[PDB]
């Protein structure tokens, strides 16, 4: 069984079963990554 | 008592490389908290009902 294929496939790769009974089951945590970086910086910009 | 479910691989590293690597080898430390928290959460309910 993939444990990535699924919603249904994802929670039978945490629980490590084939056979899944009825209930709610957690299978990961969902963050979402920062499309972008950004600086606010100080121009002067000055050489040493 | 409030149901608190707290990630422990977000609480541990947070949106870290370096940080996930590293706790994958100390083996469901992270697995194992989740248990007792969700166990925790459904015996509050469970006791409410």
């Amino acid at each position: 069984v993939d444990c990535a294929l699924d919603p249904l496939s994802e929670t039978k790769c945490t629980l490590k079963s084939f056979t899944v009974e009825k209930g709610i089951y957690q299978t990961s945590n969902f963050r979402v990554q920062p499309t972008e970086s950004i600086v606010r910086f100080p121009n002067i910009t000055n050489l040493c | 008592m409030t149901k608190t479910s707290v990630d422990c691989t977000m609480y541990i590293c947070g949106d870290s490389t370096e940080c996930s690597n590293l706790l994958l080898q100390y083996g469901s430390f992270c697995t194992q908290l989740n248990r007792a928290l969700t166990g925790i959460a459904v015996e509050q309910d469970k006791n409410t009902q």
